[PDB]
């Protein structure tokens, strides 16, 4: 489970 | 490991990070080295400042503003990368 974050 | 000094744009960071949601994990190596879980980069903006300052995909982060991540979860990483209103400080593992 993981996530993707746009900084 | 290496550490990167990045400023923050127009575009933000211009990186992308991604990893696990939970907390803690098993060890991996990495260069002949133990690490918990860590975040990395999925996405680097060409130009960006991430870019420019020589962040990589891939990238595997290891600290943020001088704190260690190993284990740590996906919103303690992007808490820490907000934390300052324009300077980042990464250690990665490329």
């Amino acid at each position: 489970e993981d996530q993707e974050t746009a900084v | 490991p290496r550490v990167v000094r990045i400023v923050k744009s127009e575009s933000g960071y211009g990186f992308n990070v991604r990893g696990q949601v939970s907390e803690g994990g098993q060890l991996r190596s990495i260069n002949g080295e133990l690490y918990a879980p860590l975040q990395h980069v999925s996405a680097v903006l060409p130009g960006g400042a991430a870019d420019r300052a020589g962040v990589r995909k891939g990238d595997r982060i290891l600290e943020v503003n001088g704190v260690n991540v190993e284990g740590a979860t996906h919103k303690q990483v992007v808490d820490l990368i907000r934390a300052g209103e324009k300077e980042l400080i990464l250690t990665v593992l490329s």
